């Protein structure tokens, strides 16, 4: 991956992944990567992305953080994506906080 | 979801707005109050004529 640019579109913080983050990437080659974060402020959803050749590729997260700013890390490098999240709209979830 | 609005008392104007939350996307809701009627609690006390 070269080039990866991450914007997070809209987010809301909550027990469950209540955040969508999108990265719009230019791969080299076509294919998918492995996608982690190495800080705990938000676990990803998913371990592994297919990427296109020069598509964007979105991505589902849970977190506590009002304004997170964590540098994820896919299959080569890393992106720093900052944004701001909203409070849960429902009091009580069932659901075990992530 | 508890929301609070005021609209002017006229009859004929259609009122327009949304119920937005940050989480879910906004809602149209509108109101247009095709009549508006005011009833008084009357007391027939007695009837007169010619």
């Amino acid at each position: 991956l070269s080039a990866a640019e991450c914007t997070l579109n809209e987010c809301v913080y909550s027990s469950d992944f209540g955040g969508i983050a999108t990265v719009k990437y230019s791969a080299s080659k076509s294919g998918k990567c492995a996608v982690h974060v190495p800080s705990g402020t938000a676990t990803l959803k998913e371990a592994a992305v297919e990427l296109t050749e020069q598509g964007s590729a979105t991505i589902h997260f849970s977190t506590a953080n009002i304004h997170p700013e964590f540098r994820l890390q896919i299959c080569t490098s890393y992106v720093t994506c900052k944004g701001d999240c909203h409070p849960p709209k429902d009091h009580i979830v069932t659901h075990p906080q992530y | 979801y508890e929301h609070a609005t005021t609209m002017p008392s006229q009859a004929g104007i259609s009122y327009n707005t949304i119920v937005n939350r940050a989480g879910y996307a906004p809602l149209p809701i509108s109101i247009t109050p095709t009549k508006i009627k005011l009833i008084p609690t009357v007391n027939l006390e007695y009837v007169t004529c010619h």
